[PDB]
């Protein structure tokens, strides 16, 4: 049978703004291994996106890391977009920045 | 620890995909180039103890049973109710200072597996994992050849290998780690998330604290690698919120050597006045 991914977002250094960071969109246990990723940057796709070959495991999910080097500023949002058979609808989750104290 | 993994996606009669890997341990190793048919070396020690005529031998191997898999997949699939599109995963390898194994999959479940000398269908996957042991058990030299190759060629490999690479299993990086807010939390409550990025190896400690108490409400996320060899993971916390005082992350790692890294819940996350 089939089986929903699973999608977990992360850069690999604290978002500062103006430094060059890595965002990460890692996807797995899902089945079968035909599958859409997307990096989004302020809702548009992000070209030049890097992902591991495709692996699977012990319970013979597939398992996929998209990545790709960017600069965060003050404004962009950025999410990871994922279309699958077990999706009605691509499924978007947000990377999860926090942009500090809000009241100045 | 070496082992192999075969991703074979099957559209139609007329359409495929074939997607192989090494993996020593959890680096992939090695590829293989469906055109041209080639392994593909990812790094310099990929090779290890092995000659160029060997290599071209292990190339022409995987090539011959590769040509002839697909062939007869293709050839019995009506017989063995293999219904398009599906997808058979094989991952197979070794270890040692001792274990073997060679498994089959198909649409995801287990299907069939190899036991010393022979193909054992698992019961559950049925008739149909019967009548594909009697066509992978038709020849019982190409039996004996898949058995070496566990037993004898596989051991093999990880000697040259995993003494030429052995640096890179046993290299020390240290973390950083940092902290920030959570999404979705319950009403008047808030979630704490302690980062911890770039460490390697993968085993690793971090508990929010009160001090010297560990905060058993320390939710540990899944351990999620980065590409450039090292991994990361997030611990969050849920706590009311009033009570987010003298909380603080602890990560104890091999690298650091009992230097924990001590984060504080301070500063514009309080925030302060
Ligand atoms: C890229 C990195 C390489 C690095 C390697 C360097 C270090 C090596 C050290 C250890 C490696 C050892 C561990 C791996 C051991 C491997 C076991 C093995 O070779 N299995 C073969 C047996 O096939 P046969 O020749 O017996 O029978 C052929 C068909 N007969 C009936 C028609 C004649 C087969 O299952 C897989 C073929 C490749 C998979 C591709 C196809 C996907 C579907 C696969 C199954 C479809 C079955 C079809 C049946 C009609
Ligand atoms: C490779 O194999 C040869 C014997 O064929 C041996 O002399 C050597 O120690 C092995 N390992 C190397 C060269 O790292």
């Amino acid at each position: 049978i089939q089986r929903t991914p699973k999608i977990q977002v992360y850069s690999r250094h604290p978002a500062e703004n103006g430094k060059s960071n890595f965002l990460n969109c890692y996807v797995s246990g899902f089945h079968p291994s035909d599958i859409e990723v997307d990096l989004l940057k302020n809702g548009e796709r992000i070209e030049k996106v890097e992902h591991s070959d495709l692996s699977f495991s012990k319970d013979w999910s597939f398992y996929l890391l998209y990545y790709t080097e960017f600069t965060p500023t003050e404004k962009d949002e950025y999410a990871c977009r994922v279309n699958h058979v077990t999706l009605s609808q691509p499924k978007i989750v947000k990377w999860d920045r926090d942009m500090g104290s809000l009241v100045p | 620890s070496f082992h192999v993994i075969w991703i074979a996606s099957f559209y139609n009669h007329s359409w495929k995909q074939n997607l192989v890997s090494g993996w020593l341990s959890d680096l992939q190793t090695h590829t293989w180039d469906s055109n041209s048919s080639t392994i593909v070396f990812l790094w310099p020690w990929s090779r290890g103890n092995f000659s160029n005529e060997e290599w071209k031998e292990l190339e022409t191997l995987f090539r011959i049973r590769t040509i002839r898999s697909f062939e007869g997949i293709r050839r019995y699939a009506h017989e063995l109710q293999f219904e398009y599109p599906f997808e058979i995963q094989v991952t197979g390898g070794c270890e040692l200072h001792s274990g073997s194994f060679l498994q089959l999959a198909y649409q995801g479940s287990d299907f069939v597996s190899f036991q010393n000398n022979s193909w054992l269908p698992y019961p559950v996957a049925g008739n149909m994992a019967k009548h594909f042991c009697k066509v992978l058990n038709q020849n019982q030299h190409e039996n004996d050849i898949t058995h070496n190759l566990l037993s004898d060629t596989c051991p093999r490999f990880i000697l040259g290998l995993l003494d030429a690479g052995k640096a890179h299993l046993q290299r020390q990086v240290k973390p950083e780690a940092w902290l920030s807010h959570g999404p979705s939390p319950g009403p008047g409550h808030l979630q704490l998330v302690c980062h911890v990025s770039g460490f390697y190896p993968k085993p690793v400690w971090v508990m929010w604290m009160r001090g010297e108490q560990e905060q058993q409400g320390t939710q540990r996320g899944d351990i999620l690698p980065s590409a450039d060899g090292t991994w990361y993971l997030r611990a969050t916390l849920e706590v009311a919120a009033g009570e987010a005082a003298d909380l603080s992350c602890r990560v104890k790692h091999s690298s650091l050597e009992g230097q924990d890294i001590v984060l504080y819940w301070e500063g514009s996350l309080v925030p302060r006045g």
